[PDB]
C-alpha cells in the first residue's frame, strides 16, 4: 500500500552538511522497520529510548529523518549528552531522545580525488546550540576583542570550516552519512504505524 | 553543561547507616537516557563501584555489594542517593557520583549502559566514633621571597578546605596534607609565596571550611 | 567475573618521553574499555572510551588502543600536568571492574628548597600548646632530612612531617615539620632552629628565630 519514504532518505543522492542538516517530516503512512536493522550494511546502529525490535508493535504521530554528513570518527558525537563540535555547534541530541541514530560510511561517494571541500561544519559558536538547533548563520565570529564587522582577520573567523574528504585518508576522517529517526508521538492520534 | 554534587554525613559509627546524595544540576534526571551511578575509593587505594540507576527505578548492583546497599532516585528533587548498610572500618573512602554516557539498544535488541561520562567531587566518609571538631586556626606571619600562612591544628574528621583571598590567589598557595597527631585529631598547613612587596599593601587572608562540624573561620596574616 | 590485572604498578619518567600503561582483562571485553585519569585530589576524568576514542577536550598527545582482552594507553610525550592515577575500567555487560591503577610520577632535575620558618603565633600560645613551623618550598627529588634543635638540644619524638605531591606545573614537591610542645616548654628557651639538610644544598642550611621577636 502507502509505505514510509525511507528510501527517499537513506538512498538519497544529495546529503546536507551537519550545521545545515535536512530534516524530513514523515506521517500518515506504514513503515517496515524491519528493513533497516535487518541488515549489516551500516556502520553505526543505535536506538535511544525505544529497542527497534519493539517498534513495529508502536505507533507514532511523527517521525522526523534528520540526515547529515560527517567523518566517521564524530559518529560518537551524534547521541544524548555527547560534547564535542559536532554535538555543541551543529547538531545536539536533548537528554531524553527517543530514536535511532544510523550512519554507514560513504567514503565511495563523497570523497573526491584532491578532496571534497562542499561539506562544512560549524567551528565556532558563541553558545551551545539547544537539542534540534539548527544555526546557518554565516556570521564572523569575534573570538578576541575587535568587533569583526563582516571582514575576517586577527581573531575574526568565518565560523564554517571545510571538510575536505581525500579516498586516501584514514577511516577516522571519511565521510559517514547519517540518518537519525526521532519516533516522537504528540497530542495528535497516531498515523505512523507497522505492519500487520 | 551537567554537574553532580555530592551531600553527606561527615562520619558515621561502627554497624551504623551509611547514607549519601547526589543533587544533579544543569540536567534533569528525569525521563534522561542515562544510568547515574555511585562510586567509592577508600583512602589511598583505587576505585570500586558500588550500583547505578536509571530514572525509571532499574537499578544495578556489584555483586560483592549488592545486599549492604541500595541506591534509590528521587525524580523530583533531582537528585538519587545511595545507603549503605552496617558499616565497617573498610568503608571509610570518598563517595563518587556519576553520569553514565547515553544508554541504547543495538541493532538486535541487546541493551548496554555504558562508562561513567562524568564525576561528580566526591565526598569523604569517616567510619568512626569520635568527636567531630572544629579546627582553631593560628595565623603564620612572615630579596623578594615572602611566605605566610595558616595552621589549622586539631580538628576532626576529614576534610578541610583552604583559599586565600576567597580564592582571588591561589598561584604559589600549597595547602598541605594532614598529619593525624597522637592526640587523634587531624593538623594540617596551608601556606603561599608572595613578592615580598605585597607583605604591606595586598590582603591575605585564608579561608578555612570543615564541612564536617560547620565551622568556618577567616584569619588574616600579617607581618 | 572478569578481572583486570594493570601494569605497572607505577613508573618514573621525564617530560617529553613517552610511556604506555597497559590493561589486561581476564577475559575477552571486545572494546568495552575505558580510561580515567585522576589528577590528585580530584574526580577521575575520562580519557579514552571504547577502548581507543577520545573524549572531547582530552589532549591529543593521549591515545588508546586494543581489543579482546590486551588494551594500552599511551602518552605520546609526557607532561607536568599528566601526573596522576590512571586507571582503565570494563563496561562489557553490568560487572564494572577497575584496575588497581597506574601512578605516574615525573623525573626532573635536582633542586634546592626555599627554606622558611614561622614563629607560633600570639593567638595559640594563649592555648597553651606553641608549635614551630619550618617549611621546605620546592625541591627534588623528595627525600629530605629536617632535625629540630632548641638552644642545640637535639629535638627527637616532638615532631612530624607531611610531604606534598608533584606539582602539576613545575613536578617538585614540598615539606612541613612542625614541632610542638606545651607553652610551658616553650618559653624555658632561646634558639630555634631547623636544620635542613638536602641533596639539592651544598652544605645543610639552617634557618632560625629567637624567641618574641630575638
Ligand atoms: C536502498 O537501495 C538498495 C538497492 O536497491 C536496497 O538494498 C536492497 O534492498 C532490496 C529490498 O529490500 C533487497 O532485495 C532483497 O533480495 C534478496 C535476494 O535474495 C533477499 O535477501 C530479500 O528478500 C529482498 O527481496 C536487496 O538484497 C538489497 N541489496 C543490498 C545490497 O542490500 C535498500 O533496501 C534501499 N534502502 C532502503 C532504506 O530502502
Amino acid at each position: 500500500t502507502n509505505l514510509c519514504p525511507f528510501g527517499e532518505v537513506f538512498n538519497a543522492t544529495r546529503f546536507a552538511s551537519v550545521y545545515a542538516w535536512n530534516r524530513k517530516r514523515i506521517s500518515n503512512c506504514v513503515a517496515d522497520y524491519s528493513v533497516l536493522y535487518n541488515s549489516a550494511s551500516f556502520s553505526t546502529f543505535k536506538c535511544y529510548g525505544v529497542s527497534p525490535t519493539k517498534l513495529n508493535d508502536l505507533c507514532f504521530t511523527n517521525v522526523y529523518a534528520d540526515s547529515f554528513v560527517i567523518r566517521g570518527d564524530e559518529v560518537r558525537q551524534i547521541a544524548p549528552g555527547q560534547t564535542g563540535k559536532i554535538a555543541d555547534y551543529n547538531y545536539k541530541l536533548p537528554d531524553d531522545f527517543t530514536g535511532c541514530v544510523i550512519a554507514w560510511n560513504s567514503n565511495n561517494l563523497d570523497s573526491k580525488v584532491g578532496g571534497n571541500y562542499n561539506y562544512l561544519y560549524r567551528l565556532f559558536r558563541k553558545s551551545n546550540l539547544k537539542p534540534f538547533e539548527r544555526d546557518i548563520s554565516t556570521e564572523i565570529y569575534q573570538a578576541g576583542s575587535t568587533p569583526c564587522n563582516g571582514v575576517e582577520g586577527f581573531n575574526c573567523y568565518f565560523p564554517l570550516q571545510s571538510y575536505g574528504f581525500q579516498p586516501t585518508n584514514g577511516v577516522g576522517y571519511q565521510p559517514y552519512r547519517v540518518v537519525v529517526l526521532s519516533f516522537e508521538l504528540l497530542h495528535a492520534p497516531a498515523t505512523v504505524c507497522g505492519p500487520k | 553543561q551537567v554537574q553532580l554534587q555530592e551531600s553527606g554525613p561527615g562520619l558515621v559509627k561502627p554497624s551504623e547507616t551509611l547514607s549519601v546524595t547526589c543533587t544533579v544540576s544543569g540536567g534533569s534526571i528525569s525521563s534522561s537516557r542515562y544510568y547515574w551511578g555511585w562510586i567509592r575509593q577508600p583512602p589511598g587505594k583505587g576505585l570500586e563501584w558500588i550500583g547505578s540507576i536509571y530514572y525509571s527505578g532499574s537499578t544495578y548492583y556489584n555483586p560483592s555489594l549488592k545486599s549492604r546497599v541500595t541506591i534509590s532516585v528521587d525524580t523530583s528533587k533531582n537528585q538519587f542517593s545511595l545507603k549503605l548498610s552496617s558499616v565497617t572500618a573498610a568503608d571509610t573512602a570518598v563517595y563518587y557520583c556519576a553520569r553514565h554516557a547515553a544508554a541504547y539498544y543495538d541493532r538486535s535488541g541487546y541493551y548496554f549502559i555504558e562508562y561513567f561520562q562524568h564525576w561528580g567531587q566526591g565526598t569523604l566518609v569517616t567510619v568512626s566514633s569520635a568527636s567531630t571538631k572544629g579546627p582553631s586556626v593560628f595565623p603564620l606571619a612572615p630579596g623578594g621571597t615572602a611566605a605566610l600562612g595558616c595552621l589549622v591544628k586539631d580538628y576532626f574528621p576529614e576534610p578541610v578546605t583552604v583559599s586565600w583571598n576567597s580564592g582571588a590567589l591561589t598561584s604559589g598557595v600549597h595547602t598541605f596534607p594532614a598529619v593525624l597527631q597522637s592526640s587523634g585529631l587531624y593538623s594540617l598547613s596551608s601556606v603561599v609565596t608572595v613578592p615580598s612587596s605585597s607583605l604591606g599593601t595586598q590582603t591575605y587572608i585564608c579561608n578555612v571550611n570543615h564541612k564536617p562540624s560547620n565551622t568556618k573561620v577567616d584569619k588574616r596574616v600579617e607581618p | 567475573d572478569i578481572q583486570m590485572t594493570q601494569s605497572p604498578s607505577t613508573l618514573s619518567a621525564s617530560v617529553g618521553d613517552s610511556v604506555t600503561i597497559t590493561c589486561r582483562a581476564s577475559q575477552s571485553i571486545s572494546s568495552w574499555l575505558a580510561w580515567y585519569q585522576q589528577k590528585p585530589g580530584k574526580a577521575p576524568k575520562l580519557l579514552i572510551y571504547k577502548a581507543s576514542s577520545l573524549e572531547s577536550g582530552v589532549p591529543s598527545r593521549f591515545s588508546g588502543s586494543g581489543s579482546g582482552t590486551e588494551f594500552t594507553l599511551t602518552i605520546s610525550s609526557l607532561q607536568p600536568d599528566d601526573f596522576a592515577t590512571y586507571y582503565c575500567q570494563q563496561y562489557n555487560n553490568y560487572r564494572y571492574t577497575f584496575g588497581q591503577g597506574t601512578k605516574l610520577e615525573i623525573k626532573r632535575t635536582v633542586a634546592a628548597p626555599s627554606v622558611f620558618i614561622f614563629p607560633p603565633s600570639d593567638e595559640q600560645l594563649k592555648s597553651g600548646t606553641a608549635s614551630v613551623v619550618c617549611l621546605l618550598n620546592n625541591f627534588y627529588p623528595r627525600e629530605a632530612k629536617v632535625q629540630w634543635k632548641v638552644d642545640n638540644a637535639l629535638q627527637s619524638g616532638n615532631s612530624q612531617e607531611s610531604v606534598t605531591e608533584q606539582d602539576s606545573k613545575d613536578s617538585t614537591y614540598s615539606l612541613s615539620s612542625t614541632l610542638t610542645l606545651s607553652k610551658a616548654d616553650y618559653e624555658k628557651h632561646k634558639v630555634y632552629a631547623c636544620e635542613v639538610t638536602h641533596q639539592g644544598l651544598s652544605s645543610p642550611v639552617t634557618k632560625s628565630f629567637n624567641r618574641g621577636e630575638c
